[PDB]
């Protein structure tokens, strides 16, 4: 019996939903970073 | 008779996997060769002929209904067993309830990640 | 549980038991090198503290 890649996420027990959780977390912080920065460029091009 | 009779009508059986167990009980007093987990061959149909009888009659025939609500019961969450397998193919939607979330205070238990209904947006009030 | 549970768990430990080997092997690294910087800087730190102690 061996292991194989992902596979931590796919047993879903306790370590998968903490790594789902600790991904969702961080890439909402980036994703909010990200929008702030588009409507920034886009204030600064209209003209 | 009363989706053929205009009339709406709703059943609950309770539980489908104790019908599923007397008829094994049966097929094996009359010596018909077991299956899988000792149940017979024809224990899925045992089902589905019964759950297709849950329609809605258009309004030439009536425009009664018959809704069902099969409950089932599976062992320590083992939805992959062999009648619940069988039944959850041959239902519309589920509803999964979930001791986890009983004991944590969630009651119905009601595990609305999982819980599907096919029908959703119809069947479903404006204002809900 | 079943088979399949018992052989989804038992894969998911033991990536996580490689992981963590994996991340001994750097932190031992790491401590190596933090110990070679600390020795210079425990002498100047402690030198730094010298006068508050001595007056």
């Amino acid at each position: 019996v061996r292991s194989s890649a992902g596979a931590v996420r796919d047993a879903g027990g306790a370590f998968g939903k903490r790594e789902q959780a600790e991904e969702e977390r961080y890439f909402r912080a980036r994703a909010k970073e990200q929008l702030a920065a588009l409507k920034k460029h886009h204030e600064n091009e209209i003209s | 008779y009363f989706r053929d009779n205009g009339k709406h009508a709703l059943i609950i059986y309770d539980d489908l996997s104790k019908q599923a167990v007397a008829y094994r009980q049966m097929s094996l007093l009359l010596r018909r060769p077991p299956g899988r987990e000792a149940y017979p061959g024809d224990v899925f149909y045992l089902h589905s002929r019964l759950l297709e009888r849950a329609a809605k009659m258009n309004d030439a025939f009536g425009g009664g209904s018959l809704t069902a609500l099969p409950v089932i019961e599976t062992q320590a969450g083992d939805v992959s067993a062999y009648i619940p397998t069988n039944v959850i193919s041959i239902t519309d939607g589920q509803i999964f309830l979930e001791t986890e979330l009983f004991y944590k205070g969630i009651r119905p238990a009601i595990n609305v990640g999982l819980s599907v209904s096919r029908v959703g947006s119809a069947a479903q009030t404006r204002a809900m | 549980a079943t088979l399949k549970d018992i052989t989804r768990r038992l894969k998911s430990i033991k990536n996580i038991q490689k992981i963590t080997k994996s991340m001994k092997m750097v932190a031992a690294a790491k401590y190596a090198r933090a110990e070679r910087e600390l020795k210079p800087a425990r002498v100047y730190g402690v030198g730094s503290l010298a006068l508050y102690e001595k007056a």
